[PDB]
């Protein structure tokens, strides 16, 4: 009553090391079993309840604005007496649940992935110095800490999300941290937080997407840190998805042997003006999620000779299989033309591009119906054409307005703002807002993933296993899937008795006794 | 002109032999059910008969595939082992 839990644990230790002199000194050779036992059973069992939770600069509060000395010597003083380690580290896994709650909150639009996780980071780094200063690197709080973040982390299903955006955005460019061992330790303490966190196939699919966005987009972002990935990845994930990854490097690889074998190809041929500068790329279906390869559209005349020199080629040389034509993918540059500043279209613009060049003064009906365009990427398009332009316009419009019209015209500024010859819009890769439409469709994808991952588990571990009579073997399989995402017990009951319609394991229900063990 | 374009860094799709019309396993269609399916509703709770996709770039019916699993599994259609590397069409 007269202190608070800031003095009064000096003045117990102080207690403490009086009497024991004392009763060493001044009474009997052992003495102490029982005096101590007692002295600790009085102070510490009493005033543990009440001094570490109650207010006035306790626990949470001398945890908050960083003592390290005053946690040290409580961890030196409690763990004397049974019971003191275990309300400790209740209390702090409290306060990190209502950190994490002030912290993982969703209520809110508007905040940044990239901030988000490196305040996440920031605050796993000042628990484990915490730790290591004070706790003298005890496995109770440990594991009280690992079962903390476990437990707070998994609330939302955009952290694995989000902890993907922030390692693309460390992995794009390195302009922060130059130097290596900062890079290294920054990424080694990415892997550790990704150590406590479920749900590791959006995880994978994400990185995928990112990969297959920093692979398709300019070259030269690290060349050397993707070795680094793919070895922390092996030590992390396994052998279940980075071989894929490496496969898909290996498709990069085998893109650029066909980029040289193609320029080559055409300078050998050189018929029309169409192939000048040369930029193709060739990928496999299966590797990257390029599913989606049909928008049906025309291409500008040079890129049309260019592509059928390509088409041609590859099915003389390369007998055997066929192309596709799509355009979400890959980029160009437009020489423009007082000085030649060269643009840059990423394979949207140019089709409009084109109708403006063989004529101008078009809107929206002549750019929708002599082309044969879709829906969505066309608004999307135009909009990053025309909308929200900073002075840097290169595709002006007179009906100045945010909503998109039907009857309006559209013109080009010069904009000589621009202070070099190599000029880019890059109104894409934007802020990182997750629409509702793409996070439902990527969450059906990873859904049906999930629901395809289990059924090749289930035949491919249970061909050589025994039989099961109501639930011995779903423990099983998902014990395997422990460390992949939530077992998901309504999903997989659902599934398993799907295959009973015909023959590999139909797994009959009313014969439950036995198994087929056939193929 | 105007605007002319220089540089083009497009990128090319390619398969091997997935045969749209056919199933090389089954010859019905890449789509459209199998042999061992046959009605699209019957008892299928969505018609989990989807078409696999394996590194070798070849696809047939998951049920196509899944039924060759359990003998030799070289993608018949080529020498490289089969592999699943994508779901749906
Ligand atoms: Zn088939
Ligand atoms: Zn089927
Ligand atoms: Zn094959």
């Amino acid at each position: 009553a007269e202190n608070s839990a800031s003095v009064y644990i000096k003045k117990v230790e102080a207690r403490i090391n009086e009497e024991i002199e004392r009763v060493m000194h001044c009474l009997d050779k052992s003495t102490e079993e029982p005096i101590v036992k007692v002295v600790e059973r009085e102070l510490i069992s009493k005033h543990m309840k009440t001094i570490v939770e109650m207010e006035n600069s306790g626990l949470v509060h001398m945890l908050k604005n960083g003592k390290t000395e005053d946690l040290g010597c409580m961890y030196k003083l409690f763990s004397r007496v049974p019971n003191g380690l275990k309300t400790m580290c209740e209390c702090m896994s409290s306060y990190l649940r209502e950190q994490g709650k002030a912290l993982v909150s969703e209520e809110g639009e508007g905040k940044n992935p990239v901030d988000y996780i490196q305040g996440l980071l920031d605050l796993k780094s000042r628990f484990d110095r915490f730790l290591l200063e004070s706790f003298n690197n005890d496995r109770l709080f440990k594991q009280t800490i690992a079962g903390d973040f476990e437990y707070f982390l998994n609330l939302n299903s955009r952290s694995p999300e989000y902890l993907s955006l922030f390692i693309d955005d460390k992995l794009k460019k390195g302009v922060k941290g130059l130097t290596e061992q900062e890079v290294e330790t920054i990424l080694d303490k990415a892997m550790v937080l990704f150590r406590f966190m479920q749900e590791k196939d959006v995880f994978e699919r994400y990185y995928k997407q990112h990969l297959a966005r920093r692979l398709l987009t300019n070259k030269s972002v690290s060349d050397d840190s993707e070795k680094n990935m793919i070895s922390k990845l092996k030590t992390e994930c396994g052998c279940q998805f980075t071989s894929k990854l490496e496969g898909m490097f290996r498709d990069m690889s085998i893109s650029n042997t066909t980029m040289d074998e193609f320029r080559q190809h055409l300078q050998a041929t050189g018929v029309s003006l169409g192939g000048v500068d040369l930029t193709v790329r060739v990928l496999t279906t299966g590797y990257w999620p390029t599913q989606s390869a049909t928008p049906k559209c025309n291409i500008p005349p040079a890129p049309r000779h260019a592509f059928e020199i390509f088409r041609r080629f590859y099915l003389a040389k390369h007998s055997g299989r066929q192309l596709t034509l799509q355009h979400h993918m890959g980029s160009a540059d437009l020489n423009a033309t007082t000085r030649k500043h060269i643009l840059q279209v990423s394979t949207f613009q140019m089709t409009i591009l084109m109708l403006f060049n063989n004529r101008e003064k078009y809107t929206f009906e002549e750019i929708q119906q002599e082309t044969d365009i879709p829906e969505r990427e066309l608004v999307r398009a135009l909009q990053s054409l025309a909308c929200g332009k900073p002075t840097q316009r290169v595709l002006t419009k007179e009906p100045k307005s945010k909503e998109i019209e039907n009857g309006h015209i559209f013109t080009v500024n010069d904009q000589f703002t621009s202070k070099l010859h190599r000029v880019k819009i890059q109104t894409v890769a934007a802020k990182q807002g997750e629409s509702d439409p793409e996070r439902k469709e990527t969450r059906q994808k990873v859904d049906d993933d999930r629901k395809h991952e289990i059924e090749a588990a289930i035949v491919r571990i249970m061909k050589s296993r025994k039989k099961m009579q109501h639930n011995v073997l779903v423990a099983e399989v998902t014990q395997q899937l422990k460390a992949r995402f939530l077992p998901s017990p309504v999903v997989i009951k659902k599934r398993i008795e799907g295959l009973i319609e015909r023959e590999y394991l139909a797994r009959t229900p009313e014969d439950r006794k036995v198994y087929t063990y056939v193929a | 002109k105007r605007f002319e374009v220089k540089k083009w860094n497009a990128v090319a799709l390619w398969a091997w032999d997935i045969v749209v019309d056919n199933c090389a396993i089954c010859r019905n269609h890449i789509m459209d059910l199998c042999i061992e399916c046959q009605a699209n509703q019957a008892s299928a709770t969505s018609e989990e008969c989807t078409v696999a996709w394996g590194v070798c770039n070849h696809a047939f019916h998951f049920h196509c595939i899944s039924r060759w699993l359990k003998t030799r599994q070289v993608c018949p259609l080529d020498n490289r082992e089969w592999e699943f590397q994508k779901y749906g069409h």
